[PDB]
RNA sequence: UAACUUUACGUUGUAGCUCCCUUUCUCGAAAGAGAACCGUUGCUACAAUAAGGCCGUCUGAAAAGAUGUGCCGCAACGCUCUGCCCCUUAAAGCUCGCUUUAAGGGGCAUCGUUU
């Protein structure tokens, strides 16, 4: 029904996006709408990691945790009924009773004295707990270990952690984060068969068969590592012969269909160009693999030879695919001796890919000599039994492949070959894919800039054309993006310097020296006390002198539209009235090679220019075209990927074909200055220049610039429309431009005569789309999350505010000292740490570098005092450790509002509840602690739940609030709220703190669309389930 | 319907995986894990031959156990589907 | 990218040995010492190492509590199934504008997939 095109502004945080109704040739008329989403990039803030680490280490510890506890459970069962064990030694849910607490000991005396049944069970359990390893600190303690042990009398590891392990720094086990007191597993089975050994020797009715084998079993027991998903590992089928079962990625057929696809998309990269490998270079590259294993980047490119203008679409050194069954056969046949270092496998590929089948489908010993007996030679079904193992099944049958394999040998296509032997548009954007974007910040940006693209379709219809722009700290990582803001923020230092320096040539410069004569001197400084084409020289009087110095581009601006850095030159008084657009190639009779050519060349050449600015003194007749089009469109990947995507899977009711126009950045910021525009809410800004540079408009200003190049002006740049600076700023901000003083519009009525009164001479100026902005926040409604803190306190003086944490004394303060527990109970090593303490004014690292000793009464020394248990508050907690432990309250993931008298409760729900299931009762007053507050009854009316991130409002008796709901302090009972924009005029840092909920005339959460509209009240209705 | 280590992969097949899906979570969650567990551990129940270190009777004791371990796993998974009623 | 076998830590509780230690008991040479119920420095051993959910088996009537050579439990994406909220049209009636049931479209999840 509406023809416009839609501009989008993407960012890592935000998405602005813009409106333009379009006459039929693709000219502005109007502003329809505009509006702008924010929500929280999708990694962590503070240092980089991915949204999905904390909880891949908690679920890596639980599984450890969880199978060291069943091994330690399984080592007690095979004790108890595989030997002697005297099972009334086992009691309840629990262990073996008057257990020895000193295994170490024991397992360095088995080998002079008996062990009673006591006291082989302790030894036993001690070697299946700590079994030792199978990334530097480490090994090398490891290797240190175990050069160790063969040096000196130190048969048993035992022996070396009872004698030259602890009596040097008095421990056996290591402490805080180091690496030296770690043992390996081979040492570990040496001593358990010493110990069994020299232990039977010695007597004792134990030491049977069963317990070897037992205690050999789960000391070397590992889970074998997972790859790759479930489903690919199991026998499904063909989809195109529904009658044979599928083959492995084993075969000798599927791995060739595997490089096949591999080397027929290689597209090597020339100079950025597409050349892909012909008939001669493939029939070469292709039986590399299968000769050599290692078929590294630069491996091909040796057969290549090229010279470095051939890249591929040091560092580039990868496999490009790599022979795995066929080097595993051979290695299999080498390592039994029948079989030469380097020579081809004599074996046919049906025998392989036999053998690969029956090895993939059978893993028991037996079976494998059942079904490869009458195929393979003797020898060969025992050297396969030795070293071979496969897994994982491809999509292609057997049968499938002898097909499939040839036709890509001839060159045809995999799609057509596949053909041969054997993406509709719609109304919104389907999902993207996830395949190709691998990058989070860039999907969950793309997910949001999907989901206001179908919002807007669904409130207008279908766009005519989509403009996208993209911030340059888009699809980058971390890193770069902190060396872009450090070189930003350099370059700004490096422009105040350049200030300060011209602060002192012409101090009676008005009064504000600003940046374009920086630019005009620096580019000057630039030549180096030289002009150029005139050729003349410097000593000119003023500087500025309005008309001495213009600053030209070198390449005309009608062609190239290449303003950049490089172009722009500064000439003097006297040349340039008679240039035109013409490059220097057609005006400084460089064609024929004249001297007015080769004398700039050479007065140029002594120049200061970049590198790029220096070979750009001359263009042998450059693509007058395809330049100005590399200059207007982007050249980077998500915006490559945008333009497909949104070309191909949605229907855009455009005129040409590419309807997809992925703009650059320079334009937009030249457009910008040009039409008049110089918080967050500027992200609209740049969707509405982006939505208005249509071609029409490129043709408007290349005419304009073509016309005033020529000096031929014997008028400002062409605009959208007339007052075009005014009606954006009014729509966006609310306020006349450049007045951070003037009141705002925050209604519908308000903005209106806004826009009636200061541009009643623009008619197109009202209609019925008009709305203040509003900033629209992406809802976080997961009541799922942490369930505490990680540490946990001691829970014995619980029935007071206390809680014992034992601190190390490096990391304690001043402020905890004064809660140390034991204060009052030994005064001179409270005053001993106060005076460690009050030396260095509260530096811990400094000042516990050296041992703390408890100085005994009258002197001498004691034992050190490595870490302090003190004393904390704590009102309320979390019982975990099976009732032994207090933790912290977890982050807050729910509030439920009541009300009653007219006035407003607060009952705060967190994870550890939901999970437990138990609702809680008890809403916060302020002061009072949890046992003091009011409890909840049927008498109290409920009225709704706030997650993080919603759409409040409330009334109170001195002003109106209406923000973004985001934390609720449970010691006073006060929401705080973020203004819709987060204007830094607003509170701190856009935030209202403090709100007052209780007593306030009116309180209500609101419901917001994805596109700013649509601001509604919602009455829930019951109160939900937290399960 | 008996699971034996010999015709074992002929059963464990991605239609007999994803038959599954019609079930109720709380009975849908453990049969798939187990269904799973088993799988991998039967396509995993060999790498003890590729490690050095299980030398001699060892490699082969790990693979008889893997391989119990999975069948009893599939059958006790296939017995509570048979019990939830699906073929 | 996204994930995968482990290992060594940290914290809490109990037990053993061990240093400081504030009261209260036990005394003729004034000094101290000894035994205890508590605090607590260090070493070792053991248990727990998110809070917790599913499924199978035991004692059984109010319910457990254990038990398992099994998976899930701080994330991302999405709407086929389930829920909350909002918006249209319909059957209506309110009391003189809110609900009951709906069909459809969305947003978010306690729902689905990957882990």
């Amino acid at each position: 029904s509406i023809n416009y095109i839609l501009g989008l502004d993407i960012g890592i945080a935000s998405v602005g996006w813009a409106m333009v109704e379009i006459d039929e040739e693709e000219n502005p008329i109007r502003l329809i709408d505009l509006g702008v989403r924010v929500f929280e990039r999708a990694e962590v803030p503070k240092t980089g990691d991915s949204l999905a680490m904390a909880r891949r280490l908690a679920r890596s510890v639980r599984r450890l945790t969880r199978r060291r506890a069943h091994r330690l459970l399984r080592t007690r069962r095979l004790l108890k009924r595989e030997g002697v064990l005297q099972a009334a030694n086992f009691d309840e849910n629990g262990l073996i009773k008057s257990l020895p607490n000193t295994p170490w000991q024991l397992r360095a005396a088995a080998l002079d004295r008996k062990l009673t049944p006591l006291e082989w069970s302790a030894v036993l359990l001690h070697l299946i707990k700590h079994r030792g390893y199978l990334l530097g600190a480490l090994l090398k303690g490891v290797a240190g270990n175990a050069h160790a042990l063969q040096t000196g009398d130190f048969r048993t590891p035992a022996e070396l952690a009872l004698n030259k392990f602890e009596k040097e720094s008095g421990h056996i086990r290591n402490q805080r984060s180091d690496y030296s007191h770690t043992f390996s597993r081979k040492d570990l089975q040496a001593e358990l068969i010493l110990l069994f050994e020299k232990q039977k020797e010695f007597g004792n009715p134990h030491v049977s068969g069963g317990l070897k084998e037992g205690i050999e079993t789960l000391l070397m027991t590992q889970r074998p590592a997972l790859s790759g998903d479930a489903v690919q590992k199991m026998l499904g089928h063909c989809t195109f012969e529904p009658a044979e079962p599928k083959a492995a990625k084993n075969t000798y057929t599927a791995e060739r269909f595997i490089w096949l696809t591999k080397l027929n998309n290689l597209r090597i990269l020339e100079q950025g160009s597409e050349r892909p490998l012909t008939d001669t270079e493939r029939a070469t590259l292709m039986d590399e693999p299968y000769r050599k294993s290692k078929l590294t980047y630069a491996q091909a490119r040796k057969l290549l030879g090229l010279e470095d203008t051939a890249f591929f679409k040091n560092a580039e050194a990868s496999t490009l695919m790599e022979m795995k069954a066929y080097h595993a056969i051979s290695r299999a046949l080498e390592k039994e001796g029948l079989k030469d270092k380097k020579s081809p496998l004599n074996l046919s590929p049906e025998l392989q890919d036999e053998i690969g089948t029956a090895f993939s489908l059978f893993k028991t010993d037996e079976d494998i000599t059942g079904r490869l007996k009458d195929r393979i030679q003797p020898e060969i079904l025992e050297a396969l039994l030795k070293h071979i193992s496969f897994d994982k099944f491809v999509q292609i049958s057997l049968k499938a492949l002898r097909r499939i394999v040839p036709l890509m040998e001839q060159g045809k296509r995999y799609d057509e070959a596949c053909a041969e032997i054997y993406t509709e548009e719609k109304i919104y954007l389907p999902p993207i894919p996830a395949d190709e974007i691998r990058n989070p910040v860039v999907l969950r940006a793309l997910s949001q800039a999907r989901k206001v693209i179908n919002g807007v379709v669904r409130r207008y219809g279908s766009p005519a054309r989509i403009h996208i722009e993209t911030a340059r700290e888009v699809g980058k990582s971390f890193k770069d993006r902190k060396e872009i803001e450090k070189r930003q923020e350099e370059n700004r230092k490096d422009r105040e310097k350049a200030a300060a320096k011209f602060r002192e040539y012409f101090p009676n410069f008005v009064g504000e020296p600003k940046s374009k004569d920086i630019l005009k001197l620096r580019l000057y400084e630039q030549q180096h006390g030289k002009c150029l084409y005139s050729g003349k020289e410097i000593n000119l009087g003023r500087l500025n002198e309005k008309g001495y110095v213009e600053i030209d581009h070198a390449l005309p601006f009608s062609r190239t539209w290449d303003d950049s850095f490089n172009n722009k030159v500064l000439v003097l008084g006297s040349e340039n009235q008679n240039k035109g657009n013409q490059t220097p190639y057609e005006y400084f009779n460089g064609k024929d090679n004249s001297r007015e050519w080769q004398e700039f060349k050479a007065r140029v050449e002594t120049s200061r220019f970049p590198r790029s600015k220096k070979q750009r003194i001359l263009l042998q007749k450059f693509d007058e075209d395809g330049f100005k089009e590399r200059n207007l469109n982007d050249t980077r990947y998500v915006n490559r990927f945008l333009c497909q995507f949104v070309a191909d899977r949605m229907r855009l009711t455009g005129k040409g074909k590419k309807r997809v126009f992925a703009s650059n950045g320079q334009i937009t910021n030249l457009l910008r200055g040009f039409w008049g525009l110089r918080n967050d809410r500027h992200h609209a800004l740049d969707a509405v220049v982006v939505a208005c540079s249509t071609v029409a408009m490129q043709q408007k200003i290349t005419r304009f610039v073509r016309y005033k190049e020529m000096n031929a002006f014997d008028t400002h740049f062409p605009q959208p429309w007339e007052f075009f600076a005014q009606e954006v700023m009014i729509r966006v901000f609310g306020k006349p431009d450049g007045k951070p003083e003037f009141e705002e519009a925050d209604t519908l009525e308000k903005l209106r005569t806004l826009l009636a009164e200061k541009l009643s001479s623009r008619p197109e100026a009202v209609h019925e789309y008009v709305t203040p902005l509003f900033v629209s926040r992406a809802p976080n409604r997961k009541m799922s999350g942490q369930g505490h803190m990680e540490t946990v306190k001691s829970a014995k003086r619980l029935d007071e505010g206390v809680s014992v944490l034992r601190v190390p004394l490096t990391q304690l303060k001043l402020k905890d000292l004064e809660k140390m527990v034991n204060r009052e109970r030994e005064p001179k090593l409270y005053e001993a740490l106060k005076a460690r303490l009050e030396a260095h004014k509260d530096d811990p690292a400094k000042a516990f570098a050296e041992p703390f000793y408890k100085y005994d009464k009258a002197g001498n020394r004691t034992q050190q005092v490595k870490a302090v248990r003190v004393e904390q508050v704590q009102k309320t907690g979390v019982w975990v450790r099976n009732h032994n432990g207090i933790a912290d309250n977890a982050t807050m993931v729910r509030v439920d509002v009541f009300e009653k008298g007219d006035k407003y409760y607060l009952v705060p729900i967190y994870s550890w509840q939901v999970a437990k299931g138990i609702l809680p009762d008890r809403a916060v007053v302020q002061g009072k602690d949890e046992e003091d507050w009011q409890l909840i009854d049927d008498s109290f009316n409920f009225k709704f739940s706030l997650h993080p991130n919603d759409l409040v409002e409330v009334i109170t008796k001195k002003a109106r609030m209406f923000g973004y709901f985001a934390s609720c302090h449970r010691g006073t009972g006060n929401i705080n709220i973020r203004i819709h924009d987060l204007d830094h005029k607003i509170g701190k840092n856009g935030i209202l703190e403090g709100i007052g909920v209780k007593t306030a005339l009116s309180f209500q959460k609101y419901q917001i669309d994805e596109l700013g509209k649509e601001i509604r009240p919602c009455r829930l209705k019951k109160r939900p389930p937290v399960r | 319907m008996k699971i034996t280590s010999s015709n074992f992969a002929t059963i464990a097949t991605s239609e007999n995986f994803a038959k599954l899906s019609v079930l109720p979570k709380n009975h849908r969650e453990p049969i798939k894990g187990l269904f799973k567990s088993a799988v991998e551990q039967f396509s995993s129940a060999r790498d003890f031959f590729k490690n050095e270190n299980y030398s001699k009777e060892l490699a082969e004791k790990f693979n008889k156990e893997a391989v119990n371990e999975a069948v009893e796993k599939l059958q006790k998974a296939i017995d509570l589907a048979e019990k939830q009623g699906i073929q």
